[PDB]
């Protein structure tokens, strides 16, 4: 419910700096489960998408260690949920008031991928920790390394808010679609490129991610296999 | 013996079930949901356990096993029934409550739970 | 005796599963859909329930389940078929309807369905 | 009996199944499926169907329908195989086909198609 | 042979289930799963086997591989209870430790896990 | 016999599931798996089958069905067991492998998958 953990392959030094923000205008709910404004489709998310829970994070960096072609490093990093970070769980009974159609695939990712919406660019001021996530050869596990600890933090103590998300558009009837979720049913907003990681000019080329689809998934676990 | 007997039965509307375990006792599968109400959170949780070649509701283990889990993979705010004062292995009973599991009926906010019920 | 006998087996065109029950009646387990219309119109209910172990539509209850599920996960507009004074239980009755579930199909279309109709 | 036996088990390839329908035909369940090519260049859908208890399929009735099922949710281009001149009930073959479901095969491109073909 | 046991069997709290392996051993399906800690602080994983046909948990084999496939796809905070001596094959052992899997238990955050636990 | 007899059954590491295949051969509804590798320096794929009702890996069908379903919904890197020169239906071995998949275990790249390697 508070200090949401991201995670990002960058120095700490490049996103206290230069933190998250806003990869586009897509201000819809429906398409950010369903991983079309995440790296999977148009996007152009307003949401930047955080965990509250530190296993979903070693969950993303199992997944992105264990396919042979992620060069690079990994960090978790912690922000201090503000105003402007809203649950995805009241934000989606309200848009099924309305008319939205969140069926059970929809409805089963939000438990799977504590997921915590800021509709605003994460200010470095509001990150706290960065723990570098590595791969050691042994045991083939992550492990934490060196935790970076700086004094930008803010310290307001700030909750996430948790009413609906403002100026949310009109819920989109029907439109069974993929939902894109990448790793162990990891929802592919937590992907780098779901992210405005356009810093320098070459920053970060790391491949992105293989998203499959996870509503296939969701009705294997669901069902009796 | 029926599931919305409403005699023999209980049942506690609007609980999603919260946590899922399975094991195996005295030779046959079984499984336990512990589910809280969804809207807010009141009273106490209410542990309802299934076990396979056990009691009258054994038939319905099967139906009931991978409804529940349906109803914990989507969290859903259902309707649990449930068959109190089945269980007699002590030790069984102090971890998990001497309520079966019955009945799942899946419902929608406070209008109209689905499934039998009481006058 | 089949599906798609449109003089007693009847159906009700584009409609979605809105709740789902599970439970044992008296021998075996059972499920009742409550779909209404896919639309939004106002339509009594196709309250429909199958029995494992009750009339001749007892084979097709796993088939039935497993895709009653599916169809609720998606909550597509599905043709709902259904035989009419099936369960004599009158607590069943009361609480559910005497549609004993036969048949759901996929309905894709505003028009027409897959599966059988009436002419 | 084989799904390869291409001198009487046709095929139809990057076939995405558009329509499903379950329900029962005398004692089994039976499960139907209406494919569209995913290109869109045919006009005539195929329509395949699997009944538990009739066919000499019938062994691959359950595997069939959640592989059919799976290839429905992913709305996959998959390849088709169907056997020809099976059913014998009139009003089952004038309302899905004279066809009976035997092979669900996936392919993974617009011209790459596993699973046995002509040669 | 309850999974409640704890002077028999033991339990490991807030694993993963990070590999996930089937197969068959001596005419039946088994399946294996290898837990580790949530974290990075744990050094040596948990081997829990379960096998369909060997030993008193064969009954439970079915009800919990679908159990640990939900935490296999669901990277999740799970109790895992196991055994201490059931495997006797010399390749099995020396491959997988003579752990079977017992029981499966989803923890819920870190302030308790679901289940039998010791007080 | 046993996944993990090295001596008799192969494996291939980090291997991708590329098209699935489900059908019927004699009584038994086989199914097949096309497999790459997962970094994509192989040339040639490896098709591997689990025919239902014939060969020793029969009973291992049911579980590693909806295994590599899974390892083809998602596509991840596994290790596929196989074991050599088991089918003998010539049609079957022209179309198909002549090798039976027998074990599906799950690699996290690198070097470092969960079964019996023993080099």
């Amino acid at each position: 419910i508070d200090f949401v953990y991201r995670v990002d392959p960058n120095p700490p030094d490049v996103i206290f700096r230069d933190g998250f923000s806003l990869l586009g205008y897509n201000r819809d709910l429906q398409q950010l489960i369903s991983g079309r404004s995440c790296a999977g489709g148009s996007s152009d998310s307003r949401y930047i998408v955080t965990t509250s829970d530190i296993n979903k994070t070693y969950a993303i960096a199992r997944a992105y260690y264990s396919h042979s072609k992620f060069k690079g490093n990994l960090y978790r990093y912690k922000i201090r949920a503000d105003n402007n970070f809203y649950s995805l769980t009241p934000s989606v009974n309200y848009l099924e008031s309305q008319g939205g159609h969140f069926n059970a695939y929809e409805k089963s990712m939000i438990r799977l991928q504590s997921e915590y919406v800021s509709t605003l660019s994460i200010l470095p001021e509001n990150i706290q920790k960065a723990v570098a996530l590595v791969y050691d050869s042994s045991t083939g596990q992550i492990k934490d390394g060196t935790s970076t600890i700086n004094t930008d933090y803010v310290s307001i103590s700030s909750v996430s808010n948790p009413g609906v998300i403002p100026f949310l558009p009109e819920p989109q009837a029907n439109t069974q679609q993929r939902i894109d979720a990448f790793g162990s049913l990891i929802s592919s907003c937590f992907s780098i490129y779901s992210v405005c990681q356009t810093h320098r000019g070459q920053k970060t080329e790391v491949y992105k991610m293989p998203f499959y689809d996870a509503r296939p998934v969701i009705q294997f676990i669901i069902s009796g296999n | 013996e029926w599931t919305g007997d409403y005699e023999n039965i209980g049942y506690f509307s609007h609980e999603v079930i919260s946590e899922f375990h399975v094991g195996q006792i005295d030779g046959g599968a079984y499984f336990c949901i512990k589910a809280v109400k969804a809207d807010g959170s009141r009273s106490t949780p209410l542990i309802a356990c299934s076990v396979s070649n056990e009691s009258v509701w054994a038939p319905s283990f099967k139906v009931l096993l991978e409804q529940a889990r349906y109803f914990y993979v989507t969290e859903q705010s259902v309707r649990i029934y449930y068959d109190h004062n089945v269980w007699t292995n002590q030790p069984f009973v102090n971890t998990f409550s001497t309520n079966a599991l019955v009945g799942l009926s899946s419902c929608s906010a406070a209008t109209d739970c689905f499934g039998p019920g009481k006058p």
